[PDB]
RNA sequence: CGAAGGUGUGCUGUGAGGCAUGCUGGAGGUAUCAGAAGUGCGAAUGCUGACAUAAGUAACGAUAAAGCGGGUGAAAAGCCCGCUCGCCGGAAGACCAAGGGUUCCUGUCCAACGUUAAUCGGGGCAGGGUGAGUCGACCCCUAAGGCGAGGCCGAAAGGCG
RNA sequence: UAAGGUGAUAUGAACCGUUAUAACCGGCGAUUUCCGAAUGGGGAAACCCAGUGUGUUUCGACACACUAUCAUUAACUGAAUCCAUAGGUUAAUGAGGCGAACCGGGGGAACUGAAACAUCUAAGUACCCCGAGGAAAAGAAAUCAACCGAGAUUCCCCCAGUAGCGGCGAGCGAACGGGGAGCAGCCCAGAGCCUGAAUCAGUGUGUGUGUUAGUGGAAGCGUCUGGAAAGGCGCGCGAUACAGGGUGACAGCCCCGUACACAAAAAUGCACAUGCUGUGAGCUCGAUGAGUAGGGCGGGACACGUGGUAUCCUGUCUGAAUAUGGGGGGACCAUCCUCCAAGGCUAAAUACUCCUGACUGACCGAUAGUGAACCAGUACCGUGAGGGAAAGGCGAAAAGAAC
């Protein structure tokens, strides 16, 4: 499903609000993108299906950081 | 006049039978409420 | 202790077989319309019961 | 735990057939009892093939209930009622009145 | 090879039937009511061991049990199995 | 030494009702004063059960067709046997696969069923009957198609493969 | 515990036993066919087809045990590609399925009302899915309040249908504070000293109290009507027992019981101490949970419908100081007051009964009461989900009418 590795996110729901305040039921999506990340450790690319504020804990964090949470939480990369 | 029941075992089972009823989750429930209510006869299966 | 157990596994075999001939036996007279007193063969099948159960124990 | 038994002599305490004196034959768990010659009832016994029955009008002793009855006291020629006591590390029965032990 | 137990424990009664009487009578065939995870092999066996007498061939049949009422209530009958047991020639029984 | 209830009589009050009692009934009922209501039925094409009416009327289910002589039986047009008539016969004949699950045979029965009676029957009861190395199922192999290790996707369920 | 028993329609035949392995009741145990999570493969449920290993084998072959998938570990052999990963085999551990209601989350309408109807309401109700426990969730203040102060969270009664929100229409609906039930606070984010300290407890025993079978259990006669006495007429007694039920009409003294006084070979719950495997106390010093708080864009939750709207969460974009700092005090600023988020655990009041035991009802009495007082979710109908009945009373005793 679209859901990030990183950071949890999933898609939620809303409502579409016009002008008249006619209330329809609608999703909201996270920004996925699949990117290949350089971990220097084990000298190979893995693949992870994250959004773009997954990324930004990435590059504030590290790799090696997120890849030992993962561990840690369950998921396989 | 062909009516609407022309009998078929292996037809009735496929669909109407106990090993159909355990797939497709929702038969499960079926089971379920037949057997809360005290059916003598869960499904057609003989 | 119903006399058996004090007995070997070998003689509660040989017990179990004479038992079961004698069901058998029973039985056959029972099916034809000559055998008159049926509690033998309650008491056979309770006497098989215990020396199965007395071998599980053993 | 049981006041009345197969082999007691007792007397009828109320009923057709009161004050009568006779020996019971057996005790059944319904709380009924047969005594002899003491509830006769003119049974209509019809003949079977089977065992050669000529069949013809019977005379049968009928249930009676254990509450209708009680022990019998030769001692004093009066009913009595029964207990329970220990003896010898036994229970026994015995009498309400004059406490003596049932032989 | 087949143990003792079985052996004795697979019989559950002879058959009688003018039929039966008919086929011991002219072929040399006893009519046994047996069980139910009974075979051929354990039957031959059964009676060339208990009986002490050669068999054949045997000849095995289910007999399906008939609906009855007692009263009001329906109730169908069990469904006992019946085989034919070829004795060969020169041996008897009854 | 006869309660509740049922069925009649008499008396009484403006009224809804009350009182006494004959008979059946065969074991509970309840004064006065207060309290709480599933508290009063003639209707709602009201619901359930029972019983009338039309009425002993139509009808008794392809216009292929029956007649007679004997037998059993309390009783026969309809059950059994025999002699004649008629009908289908690419069926209204004979085997089966589907489907039904003893309805197949014998003895016996005539309470309910057969659109009549019935000694008869696929109707009741009891007993008996289904025998496979060569038939089929079981089994090998797959089509359409289903499930689907992992796998892909999906707010859960799950979808595809 | 006991002289009667082999369950009922259901009588019979054939038997066991009567002073203790007859039966009966309780505890501890064994066997516990097949389908069904079904778990060796398959499958039209109670069926079909196997492999491996060890043991029997009158050589016909039989018996037993194991063999599903997933996740976490351990070892061995491992490809593209050399070291190394992917992947594969074996072993151990744990679940997977079912259940009446309660709970927390992930999704989520409409009929209706507004006398129409779209904002709104109905309602985060019905319903779907996941999860766990006897309770669950929440829970120790970046909370309120007002310059006086309270001190975690949970539930009830007031505040109040008030202040407020709302096509200011229909409607929705607090909070502050007070009175109550109940009560205990802690730990890591890190080093050193004392040294196994209180300590939670799964740990092993005994002690006491239950529960799982049970024992004793008081005290009445005559007459009359009457089929039968418990009823009437008289004379007596018990009561820490006149709660109840049955026995031929209404029984305190006929029976089972009841008030009361006792009992456990064996398992098990609850309280105390106990060498008991690991816990980690106490002191000193240091630190104070970053793609987070905030902000913009489009939504939701708070009584609050963007309205001047304060507060919490995030779908996206950015985005700090971090003890001299920061949050809140209903737009916002200044002063003042209060408190330290971005890490967690926590019982008691609180919600419910598929089922167990005892007791009660100004509850019903077979067209009522659960659909079913009776062989009922049965017969029967529909291919199927599903729907769904009708039907109780002889007599005290069958003595159920010999002939
Ligand atoms: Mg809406
Ligand atoms: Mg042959
Ligand atoms: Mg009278
Ligand atoms: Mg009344
Ligand atoms: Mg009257
Ligand atoms: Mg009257
Ligand atoms: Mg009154
Ligand atoms: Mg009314
Ligand atoms: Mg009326
Ligand atoms: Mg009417
Ligand atoms: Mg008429
Ligand atoms: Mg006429
Ligand atoms: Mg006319
Ligand atoms: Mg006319
Ligand atoms: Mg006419
Ligand atoms: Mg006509
Ligand atoms: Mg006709
Ligand atoms: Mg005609
Ligand atoms: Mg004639
Ligand atoms: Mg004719
Ligand atoms: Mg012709
Ligand atoms: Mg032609
Ligand atoms: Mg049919
Ligand atoms: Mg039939
Ligand atoms: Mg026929
Ligand atoms: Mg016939
Ligand atoms: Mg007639
Ligand atoms: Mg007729
Ligand atoms: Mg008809
Ligand atoms: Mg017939
Ligand atoms: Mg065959
Ligand atoms: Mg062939
Ligand atoms: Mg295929
Ligand atoms: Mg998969
Ligand atoms: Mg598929
Ligand atoms: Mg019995
Ligand atoms: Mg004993
Ligand atoms: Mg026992
Ligand atoms: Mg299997
Ligand atoms: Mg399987
Ligand atoms: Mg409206
Ligand atoms: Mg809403
Ligand atoms: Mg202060
Ligand atoms: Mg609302
Ligand atoms: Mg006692
Ligand atoms: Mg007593
Ligand atoms: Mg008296
Ligand atoms: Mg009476
Ligand atoms: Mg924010
Ligand atoms: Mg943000
Ligand atoms: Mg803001
Ligand atoms: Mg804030
Ligand atoms: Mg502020
Ligand atoms: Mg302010
Ligand atoms: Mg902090
Ligand atoms: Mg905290
Ligand atoms: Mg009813
Ligand atoms: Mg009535
Ligand atoms: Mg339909």
């Amino acid at each position: 499903s679209r859901v990030c590795q990183v950071t949890g996110k999933r898609p939620v729901t809303g409502n579409n609000r016009s002008h008249a305040l006619n209330a329809t039921k609608r999703r909201f999506l996270p920004n996925l993108h699949s990117h290949r990340f350089w971990v220097e450790s084990e000298k190979r690319f893995v693949t992870l299906r994250v959004s773009a504020k997954g990324m930004r804990v990435i590059d504030k964090k590290g790799i090696d950081t997120v890849l030992a949470e993962l561990r840690a939480r369950g998921e396989k990369y | 006049m062909k009516r609407t029941f022309q009998p078929s075992v292996l037809k009735r089972n496929r669909s109407h039978g106990f090993r159909a009823r355990m797939a497709t989750k929702n038969g499960r429930q079926v089971l379920a409420r037949r057997r809360a209510k005290g059916r003598a006869r869960l499904t057609v299966s003989k | 202790a119903k006399e058996l157990r004090e007995k070997s596994v070998e003689e509660l075999n040989t017990e179990l077989l004479n038992l079961l001939r004698e069901q058998f036996n029973l039985r056959m007279q029972a099916a034809s319309g000559q055998l008159q007193q049926s509690h033998l063969l309650k008491q056979v099948r309770r006497d098989v019961a215990r020396v199965k159960t007395l071998l599980n124990e053993k | 735990a049981a006041k009345i038994r197969r082999d007691d002599e007792v007397i009828v305490l109320t009923g057709k057939d009161k004050g009568k004196r006779g020996k019971v034959k057996n005790v059944l768990s319904s709380g009924k009892v047969i005594v002899e010659g003491i509830n006769l009832v003119k049974k209509h016994q019809k003949p079977v093939p089977a065992l050669n029955q000529p069949g013809g009008i019977v005379e049968k002793e009928a249930a009676i209930q254990v509450s209708n009855v009680a022990i019998f006291n030769a001692a004093t020629g009066k009913a009595d009622r029964v207990g329970f006591r220990f003896e010898d590390g036994k229970k026994v029965r015995f009498f309400k009145s004059n406490s003596e032990t049932i032989k | 090879m087949i143990r003792e137990e079985r052996l004795l424990k697979v019989l559950r009664a002879p058959h009688v039937s003018e039929k039966a009487s008919t086929a011991m009578e002219k072929s040399n065939t006893i009519v046994l009511k047996v069980a139910k995870d009974a075979t051929k092999a354990e039957i031959k066996a059964a009676v060339q061991k208990l009986f002490e007498v050669e068999v054949e061939v045997v000849n095995t049949l289910v007999v399906k049990g008939k609906v009855k009422r007692h009263g009001q209530r329906i109730g169908r009958r069990s469904d006992w199995k019946k085989a034919y047991v070829t004795l060969k020639e020169g041996q008897n029984l009854d």
